[PDB]
């Protein structure tokens, strides 16, 4: 029968979804092999243990495969991918390497190699062989695959020399600068060729907007050139505007304003952050950097004349607005009335929808460190780490909880003046340390292991 | 460490996941396993009791490929029931083995706690097992 | 007399005294199995979250 495949199929989905079996899934294509080896049967066990990651025995189907079909390129390339997803990076270095001697006119190859070379942190050779290959790749340039090889070979190169990159250094690396302008001329080219031949180029463009943020960040941390970055990020948003993309991506448009809000508070304009800020909610209501800079800017408005008044209108009219509320936290910890931030505390909490949103488990921690107990604010600052904002500030006040129980002064003249405890808490110090040193600042980090 | 690759592997994408923290498990898994290449440790390749077939299946696989043969679980410790010697209540019907109540000194049932002598139980098993 | 001693006998833990054997076990752990991890440039920290 001509639907015996698709009957099959069909039988093997009614049994791994309805009666919940991966072994039976797999038996359904192991099956298919055993009755009858093929050109194509290994090829369609490796695809169905992939979906299941099972690494292992689909390199073994697609090593069988491989001794079945003489050269098979793409058998080629599915062992060298499996190799490298089986977390057994000698011997998948040993096929590559095998492979390139072979025949030196595969750029996947190169790019493969050169992508697990930079797993297993070995730059020196990564480069070596990025560089001659990449570099000699230039005579199919109307061809358009090797154009997007091109691409990403000087893609992965940027990320070779910003990689080589130690701590602290300041200095605007140029080479990296180059190599990015580079790789977005070829994704434009290669965008303009997709749609020359009709195809699907929105991921071509959202792709190339993601490297635009990396340039724009990356050109906003070492040197302070504002009306770039500001001319760069409205070219992006010019460029991700485009099809469909005004609903279906919302994350890009996300980050393309908040880098924009963080500019705009760089810049010390209170109208333009706020309106900015007023996008962010009209996009995403549950945004921590615009309320935090909101915060921000009604404390530069008003101090200490009628802040409090204000600050409490604007968390009886919002329900939960975060921020208002944990400074109005700091305020009463300032003036001993730490049982009406308790009964905000419930208020806000009544109507917070989930209990454990990191702006909400922050303040309580926060709250539960001000009230003389530590155990429940630590618990409470680990649950809120889990989120971009509030991690560096959670961070120290863990390091500080750890360090310091009783609040007082680190160094008492009166005598000896270090506190010493125990082993535990200057390993649990120093894994916060490293987390800080990937998530907190660098300042922060280097007073924190001071 | 196979059991460790493979549980990193079903870690990198379960469903969903933000790109830090996916960043973060292939950086704890590329450092774990360029420390030293996974090595397995060997072990006692225990004789099979689920089928006739002479190949055997290592102590901690319960799978039994090939066979389709799963081992019924021991509330006990966890061990695979690899002998004659099994038993259970009249509450659960849970595999059991000897060896381990009388090293644990268990009065009760793990999982529901049934509060009957292990003792008569064990022997109420064995003449079902008669019976059958 | 005997009252007190029966109940001390029986004494179904109702409520108050179901689990109560809370101790600091975030650094009993800690200072049990995790030299090695220390010793060695491992961060598995976040497993054990
Ligand atoms: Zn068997
Ligand atoms: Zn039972």
């Amino acid at each position: 029968s001509p639907y015996f495949l698709r009957a099959r199929q069909i039988l093997a989905d009614v049994y791994l979804d309805q009666l919940r079996d991966r072994r039976n899934y797999a038996k359904c294509y192991a099956d298919l092999i055993e009755i009858d080896p093929s050109f194509d049967n290994y090829k369609m066990l490796g695809d169905a243990l992939m979906k299941i990651r099972e690494p292992e025995e689909a390199s073994r189907a697609y090593e069988k495969a491989a001794l079945i079909k003489p050269d098979d390129e793409q058998i080629i390339q599915l062992l060298g991918l499996s190799l490298c997803q089986t977390h057994d990076y000698n011997k998948a270095l040993t096929y590559y390497e095998n492979a390139l001697r072979m025949n030196p006119k595969r750029l996947d190859l190169i790019i493969d190699l050169g992508k697990l070379c930079i797993q297993i942190k070995n730059f020196n050779r990564a480069e070596e062989i990025l560089k001659p290959d990449i570099f000699s790749d230039e005579y199919q340039l109307p061809t358009y695959q090797n154009l997007k090889r091109n691409q990403e070979g000087f893609y992965l190169i940027a990320k070779l020399n910003i990689k080589r990159t130690p701590p602290g250094v300041f200095t605007p690396i140029d080479m990296y600068r180059k190599a990015l302008k580079k790789s977005i001329q070829i994704q434009i080219d290669v965008i303009e060729k997709a749609k020359q031949e009709g195809e699907d180029v929105e991921k071509e463009r959202k792709t190339l907007a993601d490297m635009y943020i990396e340039l724009a960040k990356y050109t906003n941390q070492y040197e302070k050139n504002e009306k770039a970055t500001l001319d760069i990020l409205a070219e992006a948003s010019k460029y991700t505007n485009n099809q469909d993309t005004m609903s279906k991506t919302v994350g890009n448009q996300e980050k393309i304003l908040e880098l924009e809000v963080q500019m705009y508070f760089k810049s010390n304009q209170k109208l333009e952050c706020e309106n900015k800020c007023n996008l962010l909610l009209k996009l995403n209501p549950n945004n921590d950097l615009a309320c935090l800079t909101l915060a921000e800017l009604l404390l530069q408005k008003d101090e200490y004349s009628q802040a409090i008044e204000q600050f409490k209108k604007i968390l009886q009219d919002r329900p939960n607005n975060y921020g208002i509320l944990a400074k109005l936290i700091d305020f009463f910890r300032r003036s001993f009335q730490i049982n009406e931030a308790k009964t905000y505390i419930e208020r806000a909490e009544k109507k917070a929808t989930n209990t454990n949103d990191p702006g909400l488990c922050y303040c309580r921690g926060l709250y539960h460190k001000y009230n003389r107990s530590p155990k429940d604010a630590l618990n409470e600052f680990s649950k809120a780490k889990k989120s971009s904002q509030y991690a560096e500030e959670s961070l120290v006040n863990m390091i500080d909880i750890y360090l310091n129980p009783d609040q007082d002064l680190y160094y008492s003249n009166v005598e000896e003046g270090p506190k010493v405890v125990d082993e535990v808490n200057l390993r649990a110090c120093e894994s916060l340390l490293r987390e800080m040193q990937i998530r907190a600042s660098y300042l922060r980090y280097i007073v924190m292991e001071s | 460490f196979r059991e460790c690759s493979r549980a990193f592997v079903k870690l990198q994408n379960l469903e969903n996941i933000t790109e830090d923290e996916k960043e973060r498990y292939e950086a704890i898994a590329v450092s774990i396993f360029t420390k030293h290449p996974p090595l397995d440790s060997p072990c006692e390749y225990t004789p099979c009791v689920g089928k006739n077939c002479s190949q055997q299946v290592s102590e901690y696989d319960i799978h039994c490929r090939a066979c389709g043969s799963n081992f019924s679980p021991c509330v006990a410790s966890g061990r695979p029931i690899f002998q004659k010697e099994f038993y259970q209540c009249k509450n659960c019907r849970h595999k059991m083995i000897e060896s381990e109540v009388s090293r644990l000194k268990l009065y009760n049932c793990a999982l529901c706690h049934s509060p009957i002598d292990f003792k008569r139980f064990t022997e109420s098993n064995n003449n079902n097992n008669n019976n059958i | 007399a005997q009252e007190q001693e029966v109940s001390k006998v029986s004494a179904p833990p109702n409520q108050p005294t179901v689990q109560v054997q809370d101790i600091n076990e975030l650094q009993k752990f800690t200072k049990i199995n995790t030299l090695p991890q220390t010793e060695e440039g491992v961060d598995l920290s976040q497993l054990m979250q």
